[PDB]
């Protein structure tokens, strides 16, 4: 119970949000207007209970130490449809299923490697059946790159697209990744299923309603 | 992985035959890694040392007719359920639930 | 599967655009896409009977990435 | 916390003879809300318990949060119809009286 | 060697062993309550099982299913069983092994067959469910082990029997029915008014016979059963037991004498008359107490295939017939349940033409056959050939024209 649930703080930063709580080892602030903070020792971890509203740039920042305020990676891309967002789809991408493509997920949205999920958009979108995007070269699902070439091979198909929110890799998988609203078991054994979004499901059935008819990309993305 | 199999039972057989294998560790690595409860192959290695334990607790012999009453009492030490369920859920989804007719109120 | 039901078109990616598409990527011997005798128009959800099981497999994995008349075009195993 | 509790029973052995097991196993309360209903009034909870042959019996309960039971069995992986249903109500085949609280 | 390892191996054997079993017998309860009914008659000593649980197939709570095939799986059983002691009864009578592990260490392969083979060479060859006999029981029969009238321990073949007797009284006179009724008496009534004589050499050497095969059928309706236990119980029954008692005739020697009383009878083997009778007739009285003994133990069989007899004397040349095809179905069966002519003559149809590249594939008309060079299973053809499919390799028809392929000329 170290970590913290510190609200009413997108202008802060890592530094800001430090200072504060400086020994704070993890900090790591939300998209929305959340934070957590984290201190390795035991007597500097209750913070709650002694620096509780405190002021962060002009503004009071109460800290509850809980998990209020929210293996395999999740790619966590604010999938904006058009000019509005569509929802924060925190699509798990599944790395016991099909490790490389999760981790070629996650580092597109975390955007890591140059190009990735933080700016592209799914130009191949089906009512039901695949929303594929991730292509930062040609943004048509006919470019791409993955982190060993222009086209990379499939991990495994172990897991599959059962429901809403599951994430595989399309194509043979480059940087085109499917996100899928339904069941595509007739897609499978061509396109590995590496993802099932506990949080953001329905972000992915809202990409899903609108594909495109509509710029359904992820500006804002990350790990 | 018949050298590790084979290094597991020898330490095994070490240690049922209890300080030999933290004894050989000290001493000497990544070979006599078997003992450490970090991997998963601690929970074989406990079993394969109860084996030998059981196996030198005898050193006797077994004169088991009375091995099929054995075979008999291993058989013999959801579905329904389970149908009943999806009945169940099949029937809620079936029966119209706007049809909402008040006795009580609470 | 000798001929890959490919769909996910618009009467624009017709039969014949289908033919050109199977020219592209990979070919169709047949088509059979037929329509109704009031309305008689190719929607392009049609059975391309392609050259082999290994060519329907290509349409249904290589040329099912298409944005075929603006929407995505899937074709399966028939 | 606060409970509410409706126990119907059904006719004892009247029309209940007129049989094969269509369904038979057993009726189950499911939280409705008001604002949708065959709908002048809404804004309301109903625990309303429909069967096959008897008709639909709701018991009104205003509160959000009215015996809400949240992790009482013991990791029990039985979904049935409703997990309220399926937590805070008894199918008593025997006496015909399938309560819900 | 490991013998301690070998024994700790012996054991997780036996377990497994013990297992396969329970698995077997979770899967299928009625044989074993068959078999206890079954050694309910030879031995009352050993408990019996519950009368609803054998009826149902169960033996807690669940039923198991009707399962030639109960049979097949006491014959596995008794194989386990066999194989089990014999694992028992060679387990009746560390540093250096971690030092020389290390050496050839440098070996890309599996070894995961230490344990689960004892397991897999037991559990009830086939590739997912094609038997329900194991690997080491894979290849067993009960056409080598059973005639065809008996139909796997279900009936006796009499028969054979019966002309042997019918030979043996050099006539014509013996029936089907009179050897069954006559063959019923084999305590003291096939010794003393049987149908034949005790030292005849026509009837004692197709008794003897018999009483040979009607152990071995006895043998191989209790295979599960303990054979040779039930043997040493029957010849300990014969050595204590003055068996056959009389009010006034006192006891008879199987000599066909009887005795004044027990005292003369007692002293009758010790002198020169039933002497020569058990020094040259021990034979023909263990033959025939064998006979009786199988008899006593298989007399549901034998009434069985009194009754088939009976069936097939009393039915029609049809029914008999229908009768004997059901018995073979039943015994030759495996153990587990699984337009104009104008258009046919001026279009070349009136002329059928065959490829030799697509499997020699025949079609109607000349067009057909020249189409088969751009197909689908005739491009598999080409495919088989080697030559690509390319115009030239569409200009031949045979199989010899992908000698000039591709990889001939450059
Ligand atoms: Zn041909």
């Amino acid at each position: 119970k170290r970590v913290l649930y510190v609200g009413g703080l997108e202008e802060v930063d890592d530094k800001v949000l430090h200072a504060a709580f400086i020994g704070d080892i993890t900090d790591i602030q939300i998209p929305l207007d959340y934070e957590t903070e984290k201190h390795r020792g035991f007597a500097f971890v209750e913070f709650e209970l002694a620096e509780d509203a405190a002021a962060a740039i002009d503004n009071m920042n109460e800290s509850e130490l809980f998990g209020r305020t929210i293996s395999n990676p999740q790619v966590y891309m604010d999938i904006k449809i058009g000019n509005k967002p569509a929802g924060r789809i925190q699509m798990l991408l599944r790395s016991d299923v099909v490790p490389m493509t999760a981790e070629n997920f996650r580092c597109l949205c975390t955007h890591e490697k140059g190009f990735g999920f933080k700016g592209s958009s799914f130009h191949r979108i089906i009512p039901q059946f695949m929303c594929q995007g991730g292509d930062f070269t040609n943004h048509n699902g006919t470019g791409g790159k993955s982190i060993y070439g222009k086209k990379f091979d499939d991990e495994n198909f172990i897991l599959k697209h059962t429901g809403p929110g599951l994430l595989s890799m399309a194509n043979t998988n480059g940087s085109q990744f499917f996100l899928t609203c339904d069941k595509t078991d007739w897609l499978d054994g061509k396109h590995v299923v590496f993802g099932e979004v506990t949080e953001g499901l329905d972000v992915l059935r809202q990409i899903e309603a609108q594909g495109p008819k509509q710029k359904v990309i992820i500006a804002d993305c990350g790990e | 992985s018949a050298f590790d199999l084979d290094v597991v039972k020898l330490t095994a057989q070490f240690v049922a035959r209890r300080q030999f294998l933290t004894q050989l560790m000290q001493k000497e690595n990544y070979q006599f890694d078997f003992l450490r409860p970090q991997h998963s192959l601690f929970n074989y290695f406990t079993k394969l040392v109860e084996q030998y334990t059981k196996i030198l607790i005898p050193p006797s012999k077994l004169k088991k007719r009375e091995v099929l009453d054995q075979v008999c009492y291993r058989v013999e030490w959801r579905k329904k359920e389970e149908e009943e369920k999806e009945k169940e859920r099949v029937a809620y989804a079936q029966i119209d639930w706007h049809d909402f007719v008040v006795v009580e109120t609470v | 599967d000798a001929t890959v039901y490919v769909g996910g078109l618009d009467e624009k990616v017709s039969e014949p655009l289908l033919w050109e598409l199977f020219l592209q990527a990979g070919p169709v011997v047949n088509t059979h896409m037929p329509k109704d005798r009031v309305t008689g128009q190719h929607q392009g959800y049609g059975f391309v009977e392609f050259l082999s099981e290994e060519d329907a497999d290509y349409a249904i994995k290589i040329m099912n990435m298409i944005k075929l008349y603006g929407k995505p075009i899937r074709v399966n195993k028939a | 916390r606060p409970g509410y509790k409706v126990t119907k029973q059904r006719d004892s052995e009247m029309g209940q003879q007129s049989d094969y097991p269509e369904i038979a196993e057993m009726p189950r309360h499911r939280f409705m809300s008001a604002y949708e209903q065959r709908p002048p009034d809404r804004r309301w909870q109903y625990l309303l318990m429909a069967a096959e042959p008897y008709e639909t019996i709701a018991f009104k309960v205003p509160s959000r949060e009215i015996d809400k039971a949240e992790g009482k069995f013991w990791t029990h992986w039985n979904r049935e119809t409703k997990q309220f249903f399926l937590q805070f109500h008894f199918k008593m085949e025997k006496p015909p009286a399938p309560p819900s609280l | 060697e490991t013998i301690l390892e070998q024994q700790r191996r012996y054991h997780e054997e036996k377990e497994r062993l013990m297992d396969v079993m329970a698995k077997e017998m979770l899967t299928k309860k009625s044989t074993l309550r068959d078999q206890i009914n079954s050694d309910h008659r030879t031995r009352a000593m050993q408990d019996r099982y519950m009368e609803v649980s054998g009826n149902l197939r169960d033996l807690y709570d669940d039923k198991d299913g009707l399962r030639a095939e109960f049979y097949n799986r006491l014959k596995q059983i008794k194989e386990f069983h066999r194989k089990h002691p014999n694992e028992i009864c060679v387990p009746m009578s560390l540093k250096a092994r971690e030092n020389p592990s290390e050496e050839a260490q440098n070996l890309v392969e599996f070894t995961d067959e230490e344990g689960y083979g004892r397991y897999l060479d037991l559990h009830d060859y086939i590739n997912l469910k094609a038997s329900e006999k194991l690997d080491y029981i894979t290849y067993l029969s009960i056409f080598d082990q059973l005639f065809d009238i008996p139909k796997e321990r279900k009936n006796a073949e009499y028969k054979r029997y019966l002309e042997m007797l019918l030979e043996y009284l050099q006539d014509y006179t013996d029936r089907v029915k009179p050897l069954q009724d006559q063959n019923e008496l084999f305590f003291e009534k096939k010794w003393e008014n049987g149908t034949f004589p005790g030292w005849p050499k026509e009837t004692s050497s197709a008794l003897t016979h018999a009483g040979a095969h009607l152990d071995l059928s006895a043998f191989s309706s209790w295979e599960e059963l303990a054979s040779l236990g039930l043997d040493r119980l029957k010849s300990a029954l014969l050595a204590l037991g003055g068996t056959l008692e009389e009010r006034a005739q006192r006891l008879f020697s199987t000599k066909s004498l009887e005795s004044l009383d027990t005292s003369l009878f007692a002293k009758n083997p010790k002198s020169k008359g039933t002497k020569r009778d058990t020094e040259r007739n021990k034979d023909i009285a263990f033959l025939e107490a064998q006979i009786y003994e199988y008899v006593e133990i298989l007399g549901e069989q034998r009434h069985l295939t009194h009754e088939n007899v009976q069936r097939k004397q009393a039915r029609t040349g049809e029914e008999r017939e229908e009768e004997e095809e059901e018995q073979i179905s039943e015994s030759e069966s495996e153990d587990e349940e699984n337009i104009p002519y104008w258009l046919y003559k001026l279009h070349g149809l009136n002329i059928n033409y065959n490829c030799e590249i697509c499997g020699n594939y025949t079609y109607r008309g000349p067009k057909a056959f020249q189409r088969h060079f751009a197909e689908w299973r005739h491009a598999h053809g080409m495919r088989c050939l080697g030559i690509p499919n390319t115009a030239h390799f569409a200009n031949v028809t045979q199989i010899e024209d992908a000698v000039s392929l591709w990889a001939k000329l450059k």
